[PDB]
């Protein structure tokens, strides 16, 4: 209790009073002069990038590919007997279609129709504020055959016949190029677009491969893969409502109560893959749907 | 291809002067004359 | 622990009944030349080093292993299990799985293997140099082989080896006394009391302890000198067997490290307190349950400066040496960290403060005074050798004397050679042979009959001699000793030839007399004789030496001599630094308090001003009882005014009085004078040599024992040795003993300012929901790693200009670890560390594609390994890995910015006092260290592979200078701080930062 308190000089647990609010002061002012440098010096670091792009880029490439839904372990795996097995992806599904509705593409100035066939890449000039704001290439949702939520809400996981829509990682000023029909001879058999990026979803295994059943792609023009007519990219400063290219796959035929693995890759020049980050460039896939 | 960083120059040049200071470090311990 | 007459009283069996015939031929050796070398050294190798058995020492796979599988290494040996074990679930789990968890468990292993070796590294240079200690100064024994007297290392004395003690010797061995002239040892390490017991060779008891004619192990001589057989040597020895396995130490607790062990209880307790909470919250924060091990691993490592001990080994070990190369060697580790709490130094004047060479300098006799010792170029004297009283002197100068001049020593001058006998004797001798004659005549013709030498309850020096004259009643008795005391012993004085009674006009002019010989700094002896009547004593008349018969005073004094002792060379300078360190040094000795008085006075003790109640009387020409006592602050105590003072006068004589010389005070009463300073509650150095100092030396804190002239006694009854009895060896020492706790502080400062930096992170990212800016194999690779070098070089850091300019410290009060050390390294440079981190994390996230702002609340998306769509501040989207290869590369760039910043610190934590620019990078270590954590740091971003190793991946350059600013803000901070605490001392800077 004598370290606590003494009422002597007015000490507490240690230190007098006047010493109490010297160092109190002391601190304040101190601790106030450190946190303004760092502000400082965080602000001039920012006045040295820019508001349209990244001073470093190198360590998004190649972009990744993605699923959706997002699903925890990439496990998509329901009971198409039961109606709620199955809603956790349907919702997911829906919360990214929503922003691709004809109600969303309303406004001309933001949203531009572009070539309802793969045509060559929508570049619109430099990175700055000059022009503003720049047209969005609408993307009607009847692109996607079956799964698009305008016939079938449940897009196919009510019938056995999920569609996990595939998606390209959006990077500013990315210019993708599908490989050339010259070396046209590892990739499977695809329709071949020069301005679409490809993609193919197959299995993993002897097995996989073999219980996957029927591929079914839904793209722009029904090309398997992203019409090369939907970059660059410009940022969400220039292009605050851009949509990216979609792109759907149906799986039929698929053997009922089975995990079956499969694995969808993109191809391209400027597409690579890494054997540690099973993102980049591709992704697999767990789906069973055990009735 | 604005989308490559050269990665071994940084890296060559982080090693060289690694191997630079560590020599330095080691002269300076086992020095001779440096009292 | 009944080891005493119990275990001694039964183990006896002996040869004190041989004669000195059977002795000879038992043990084979020349009773009065000694074994020969070769003999000596056959018998050494056939029965082993005079020495006691050693006890077990640990082999050098036990220290390494058991500091492998250490306490603190514990921990990662745990970490490294746990994540073997994840890594084998893995491995039976989903196909193809990662080698993440066997990365980082093999990380742990290589940690802990790194933290071992260096660990064991270091203690085993502190082992090293600590054993280094036990062979610096060994202790000596005197010995007899093939006629010579030599003195030999104490293990290589043998059995039947002829050997001599004298007062104030160590006996190395059991001995048969051969030959004694009143020797008498101390029995209280034998059987209890601490009586001395005669030893001489006649025998007179059958029992081994009583008999009077065995040495035994471990004992001391008191007083007389003696020869003696070895009977017995090393582990056979008498007292050996006792004090093998019942004589050893306890657990003697250092202060330096319980204090370190107090704070290291404390922040082990904080730090692990600290990790299970955060555990916790990891948990709870849906993570791995690995990875609640890494972040509680890592939050203990990075919060626990678990080199704190090994950092006080290594000051403690380093000042050691350092104090050895100054002629101080310290007996015991704790006396090192006691020599900068000195505070009162209780110092002799004659042999440690003057090099005790005298040499006869000036002479009073015939009412006249005299100046004498020619420069060797044979002028005589400056007065006539044919003087009658100079004859008188001369004779009761050479006669009354004891020492005697060595062989091999009639081909070099006599103000050169050496002697055996007395230093006073030494010039005495030295004297009357370059202005006399010879010695060796003079002293066979005046046959000398009885012999009194110096004695304490005398005072005096005494013999008679048989003249062999015709003028003479056949008797000349000649003393010398005090003059104050040899003129109270005497009625008539010799003035050119003619005896005339002592006056009182004859004693004044020999006090004015003395004391202008004492003021010079001379010390001054009074010589008388008498010519006894023959009709009294007759020619053959037997005078008895323990029953006094003939008369001891109403003798003749003749005159006085005096000696030059100058004092060492540092000694004014050691003085100086002394009063100028706050430190009150106190002069010893048994001289005339005017001899002191000036000798003091010369020296520095006394500096000008000062004056004692005998000076300020004499100037003011008023009686010295009517004089204020307060108005002195110097003074000169005599013996006789010590002996009837109470505890009282002398606690007041040793408060209000700031320079004390004690003169004419005996050796043994240095205890009370010892016991008064420490009464006085002051840290107290004593001085000692000879044999009685014993109970001042142990009373004091820290008793200094000559090296050279001291005996074993002092030397084993000290604490510290001066290796060449200069004073200002132990200023030296006290300096030195400061520097340890400047550059502990130091250290402790450095090691505990990098916990700040390296926790704020976690607490951040808990706080903020940030990515995490600094992982866990960051704070391991720092802490064991990177800032293992340059905490240690701390160590080596040499002394300020202000180290001896300031008090001495108090252990009471002052500690090392104190609230303003934490508040100067956990809140005000660890706060810029931290700093510092983060701006480099927010810069190498804003130049990858997030904003500062934006990473707010992103930590719950970005730790995610499922959510591959995180889109960034430009709207981009990036995966998990390619993420958490920004977040590594981030980690990375924090150990970078964490060097920087460290390097600032280490360069301001190498003074607390002054500038940076004063005190120099002279640390060969620390520069050494600044240089190798760099490149360790640059070898571990940049070598290939350390990505999926150490997940440490490269850094760009322009990341590399982000931290600079922080480093230079710490620089200039710390030296503004410094600046403000030198321009304003006491003030709010001093009383609240200087740690
Ligand atoms: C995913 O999208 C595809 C679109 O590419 C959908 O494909 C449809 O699949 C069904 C089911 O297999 C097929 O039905 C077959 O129809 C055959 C005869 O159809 C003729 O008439 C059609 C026109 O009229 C119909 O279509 C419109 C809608 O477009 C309706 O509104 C209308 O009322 C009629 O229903 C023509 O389009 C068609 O080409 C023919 O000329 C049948 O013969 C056939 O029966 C066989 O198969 C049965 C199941 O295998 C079997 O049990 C029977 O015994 C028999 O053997 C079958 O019913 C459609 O032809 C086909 N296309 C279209 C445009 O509808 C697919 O359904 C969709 N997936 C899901 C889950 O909805
Ligand atoms: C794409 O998906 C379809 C259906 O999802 C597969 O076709 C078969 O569909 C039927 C349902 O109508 C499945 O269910 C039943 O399986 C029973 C198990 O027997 C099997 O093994 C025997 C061996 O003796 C086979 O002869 C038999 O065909 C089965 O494969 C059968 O007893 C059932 O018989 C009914 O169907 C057969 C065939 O049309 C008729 O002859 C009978 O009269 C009776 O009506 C029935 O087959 C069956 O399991 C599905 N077969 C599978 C999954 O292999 C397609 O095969 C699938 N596509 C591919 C490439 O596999
Ligand atoms: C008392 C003694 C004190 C010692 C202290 C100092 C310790 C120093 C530590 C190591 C010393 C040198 C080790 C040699 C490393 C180079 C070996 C080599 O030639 O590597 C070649 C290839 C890298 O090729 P790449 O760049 O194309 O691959 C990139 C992969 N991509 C593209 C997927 C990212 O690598 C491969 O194949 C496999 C990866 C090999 C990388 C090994 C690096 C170290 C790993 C574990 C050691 C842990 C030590 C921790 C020390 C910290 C102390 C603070
Ligand atoms: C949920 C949020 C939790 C936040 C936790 C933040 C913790 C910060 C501290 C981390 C490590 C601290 C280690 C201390 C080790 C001390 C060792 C020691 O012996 O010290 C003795 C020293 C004393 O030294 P002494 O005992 O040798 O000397 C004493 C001398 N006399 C007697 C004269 C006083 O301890 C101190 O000086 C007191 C230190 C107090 C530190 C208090 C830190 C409070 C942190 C508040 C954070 C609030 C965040 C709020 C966020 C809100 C967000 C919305
Ligand atoms: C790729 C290259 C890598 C190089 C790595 C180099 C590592 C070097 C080791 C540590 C560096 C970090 C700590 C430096 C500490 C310097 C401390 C100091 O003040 O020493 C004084 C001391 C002062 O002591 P003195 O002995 O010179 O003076 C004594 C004076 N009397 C006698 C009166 C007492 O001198 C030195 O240490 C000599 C070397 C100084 C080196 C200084 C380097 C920095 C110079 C300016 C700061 C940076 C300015 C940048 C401007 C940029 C403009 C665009
Ligand atoms: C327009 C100007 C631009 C300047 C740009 C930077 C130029 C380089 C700046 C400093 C480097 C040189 C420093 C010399 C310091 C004094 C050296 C010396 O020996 O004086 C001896 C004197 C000491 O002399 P002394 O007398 O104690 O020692 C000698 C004793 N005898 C004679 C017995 C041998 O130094 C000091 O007292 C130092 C006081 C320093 C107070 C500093 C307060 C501010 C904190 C930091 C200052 C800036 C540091 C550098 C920052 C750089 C940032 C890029
Ligand atoms: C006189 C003194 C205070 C000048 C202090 C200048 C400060 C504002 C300067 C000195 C060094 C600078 C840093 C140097 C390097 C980089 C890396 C770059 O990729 C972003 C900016 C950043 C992080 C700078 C920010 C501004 C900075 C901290
Ligand atoms: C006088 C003192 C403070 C200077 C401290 C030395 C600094 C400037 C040194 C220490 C380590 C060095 C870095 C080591 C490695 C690399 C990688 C290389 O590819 C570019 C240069 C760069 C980034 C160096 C720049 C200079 C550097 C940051
Ligand atoms: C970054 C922000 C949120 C942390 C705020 C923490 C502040 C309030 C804490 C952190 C460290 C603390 C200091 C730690 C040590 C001491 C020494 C003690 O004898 C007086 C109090 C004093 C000076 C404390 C005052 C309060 C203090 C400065
Ligand atoms: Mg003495
Ligand atoms: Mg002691
Ligand atoms: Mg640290």
């Amino acid at each position: 209790k004598k370290f606590i308190w003494n009422s002597e000089k007015k000490e507490f647990l240690g230190r007098t009073g006047g010493s109490w609010f010297k160092i109190l002061l002391f601190y304040v002012i101190f601790y106030g002069c450190l946190a303004g440098i760092f502000i400082g010096t965080i602000q001039v670091m920012l006045l040295t990038i820019s508001e349209f792009k990244p001073t470093y880029q190198d360590r998004v490439a190649p972009p990744g590919l993605t699923q959706i839904p997002q699903s925890q372990k990439t496990e998509i795996s329901f009971r198409p007997n039961d109606p709620q097995s199955y809603e956790s992806y349907v919702v997911s599904i829906v919360r990214f279609l929503e922003k691709y509705k004809d109600l969303a593409q309303k406004d001309d100035m933001i949203f531009e129709d572009c070539g309802n066939v793969p045509s060559e890449l929508k570049e619109r000039g430099e990175y700055n504020n000059e022009r503003g704001e720049r047209k969005v290439c609408r993307f009607r949702l009847e692109w996607l055959g079956n799964c698009s939520g305008l016939n079938d809400e449940t897009y196919g996981y009510k019938d056995g016949k999920p569609c996990v829509i595939i998606k390209l990682n959006r990077v500013l000023g990315f210019k993708p190029k599908p490989p050339k029909n010259e070396s046209l001879e590892t990739y499977p058999v695809m329709k071949y677009n020069p301005y679409v990026l490809p993609v193919h979803c197959t299995g993993k295994r002897d097995e996989d491969k073999e219980k996957v059943g029927t591929m079914e792609y839904f793209g722009l023009g029904g090309y398997p893969g992203f019409p090369l007519q939907y970059y660059p990219y410009y940022g969400k400063l220039l292009q605050p409502k851009y949509l990216q290219p979609l792109m759907a796959v149906q799986f039929t035929n698929l053997t009922m109560d089975t995990e079956i693995r499969i694995e969808c890759k993109a191809y391209g020049e400027n597409i690579g893959y890494s054997e540690k980050d099973r993102f980049q460039g591709r992704f697999d896939v767990k789906i069973e749907v055990k009735s | 291809d604005p989308f490559y960083y050269d990665y071994e120059t940084v890296r060559n040049g982080g090693l060289i002067f690694a191997a630079l200071a560590f020599i330095v470090g080691l002269i300076i311990i086992l020095s001779k004359r440096l009292r | 622990e009944r080891d005493m007459d119990e275990l001694k009283k039964e183990v006896s069996m002996d040869d004190h009944k041989l004669s000195l015939d059977e002795l000879h031929r038992k043990y084979g050796t020349d009773l009065s030349r000694g074994l020969t070398p070769a003999r000596a050294a056959e018998i050494l190798a056939r029965d082993g080093p005079n020495a006691l058995t050693p006890p077990p020492t640990t082999p050098e796979w036990v220290k390494f292993c058991r500091q492998l599988f250490g306490g603190f290494s514990m921990l990662l040996w745990i970490g490294a299990i746990l994540c073997f074990l994840a890594y084998g679930i893995q491995a039976a789990t989903e196909e193809e799985p990662q080698n993440d968890n066997l990365y980082l468990g093999v990380v742990l292993s290589a940690v802990v293997i790194i933290t071992g070796c260096f660990s064991y590294y270091q203690e085993a240079k502190s082992s090293k140099i600590m054993e280094s200690f036990k062979n610096m100064v060994p202790q000596q024994a005197l010995v007899i082989r093939n006629g010579e007297k030599m003195s030999i290392n104490a293990e290589e004395v043998v059995v039947g080896d002829l050997v001599e003690v004298k007062g104030g010797d160590r006996i190395p061995a059991d001995l048969r006394i051969i030959s004694a002239n009143g020797c008498k040892v101390d029995n209280s390490s034998l059987t209890g009391e601490s009586e001395p017991q005669t030893r001489s060779p006649d025998f007179t008891n059958e029992n081994p302890l009583e008999t009077r004619n065995i040495a035994f192990f471990s004992t001391n001589c008191v007083e007389g000198t003696a020869r003696g057989i070895v009977v017995y040597t090393g582990d056979r020895t008498v007292m050996g067997r006792i004090a093998t396995l019942a004589s050893g130490l306890e657990g003697g607790q250092t202060p330096i490290a319980a204090e370190i062990e107090h704070f290291i209880h404390i922040i082990t307790g904080v730090a692990v307190f600290l990790g299970v909470s955060f555990f916790i919250l990891s948990l709870i924060l849906e993570y791995t349950w690995l990875e609640a091990v890494i972040f509680l691993i890592g939050i203990i490592v990075a919060n626990v400066p678990e080199g704190l001990l090994a950092t006080v080994t290594v000051c403690l070990t380093l000042t050691a040496k350092r104090m050895a190369r100054k002629n101080c060697l310290v007996k015991n580790l704790e006396a090192v960290e006691t020599l900068g709490s000195t505070s009162t130094i209780c110092s002799d004047k004659t042999g440690t403060l003057t090099q005790n060479r005298m040499t006869v300098a000036h002479m009073w006799f015939d009412n006249q005074i005299h100046e004498a010792d020619t420069t060797e170029n044979q002028s005589g004297v400056s007065f006539d050798k044919t003087s009658a009283t100079w004859l008188a002197l001369s004779r009761i100068a050479g006669l009354c004397n004891r020492a005697v001049f060595q062989a091999n020593q009639e081909n070099l001058p006599i103000l050169k050679r050496a002697v055996a006998g007395d230093a006073s004797e030494s010039a005495l001798l030295k004297c009357i042979e370059l202005c006399c004659g010879s010695v060796k005549e003079m002293r066979e013709r005046y046959t000398k009959i009885v012999e009194i030498p110096f004695n304490s309850t005398n005072k005096y020096q005494l013999s008679i001699h048989k003249n062999p004259n015709t003028a003479e009643p056949r008797h000349l008795l000649v003393m010398k000793g005090a003059p104050e005391r040899i003129l109270d012993r005497c009625s008539s004085i010799l003035i050119h030839g003619k005896e005339q009674p002592l006056d009182e006009e004859l004693k004044d002019a020999f006090q004015n007399a003395y004391l202008e010989l004492g003021g010079l700094g001379e010390r001054v002896l009074g010589f008388c004789h008498l010519f006894l009547p023959d009709e009294q004593f007759p020619e053959g008349f037997q005078f008895d030496t323990d029953d006094v018969n003939f008369p001891l005073d109403n003798l003749c004094f003749v005159g006085l001599i005096s000696m030059i002792d100058p004092p060492r060379a540092a000694v004014p300078d050691a003085v100086g630094k002394c009063r100028s360190a706050g430190i009150k040094v106190i002069m010893v000795t048994g001289d005339h308090p005017i001899t002191a008085k000036a000798i003091a006075k010369g020296v520095g003790i006394i500096s000008e001003g000062n004056e004692t109640v005998e000076d300020i009387a004499a100037r003011l020409n008023i009686p010295v009882s009517q004089v204020n006592p307060r108005d002195a602050k110097a003074c000169v105590v005599h013996g006789s005014d010590l002996k009837d003072m109470t505890s009282e006068q002398l606690d007041d004589i040793l408060k209000y009085h700031t320079e004390i010389v004690f003169a004419r005070t005996s050796p043994q009463q240095k205890l009370i004078i010892v016991e008064g300073c420490q009464r006085q509650g002051a840290i107290v150095a004593v001085t000692g040599d000879g044999v009685n100092d014993s109970p001042a030396l142990k009373k004091a804190d820290i008793g200094v024992a000559m090296g050279i002239a001291g005996s074993d006694v002092s030397k084993q009854a000290a604490d510290m040795i001066l290796l060449d009895d200069n004073f200002a060896s132990i200023v030296t020492g006290v300096e030195e003993g400061r520097l340890i706790f400047d550059n502990l502080k130091k250290s402790i400062a450095y090691t505990l300012t990098s916990n700040i930096p390296e926790i704020t992170p976690f607490l951040i990212f808990i706080i903020a929901n940030i990515p995490l800016p600094l992982g866990t194999v960051t704070i391991l690779c720092i802490d064991l790693g990177t800032d293992m070098v340059p905490a240690i070089s701390l160590a080596y850091e040499q002394a300020e200009s202000d180290i001896m300019k300031r008090q001495p410290r108090n252990p009471k009060t002052d500690k090392l670890v104190n609230e303003r050390l934490i508040s100067m390294a956990y809140g005000q440079i660890g706060m810029i560390q931290a700093l510092g981190g983060f701006f480099t994390y927010f810069v190498i996230l804003a130049e990858n594609g997030f904003l500062p702002i934006h990473l707010l609340g992103l930590r719950v998306n970005w730790d995610d390994r499922w959510i591959n769509d995180v889109e960034d501040s430009y709207g981009q989207q990036w995966t998990y890995e390619q993420r958490k290869i920004v977040e590594f590369t981030c980690h990375t760039a924090f150990f970078v910015s964490i060097v920087v910043v460290q390097w600032a610190d280490l360069v301001i934590c190498k003074t607390r006092r002054n500038s940076v620019f004063q005190q120099g990078m002279k640390n060969k270590i620390l520069i050494f260290g600044l240089f190798e954590e760099t490149a360790l740091a640059a070898f571990l971003s940049y070598c290939p592979g350390m990505g999926v190793a150490l997940r440490m991946y490269p850094l760009k350059p322009t990341w590399w200078f982000c931290a600079f600013p922080y480093s230079l803000l710490i620089f200039v901070y710390d030296e503004v701080r410094k600046l403000i605490i030198r321009r304003r001392p006491g003030g709010w800077v001093e009383k609240e930062t200087y740690y």
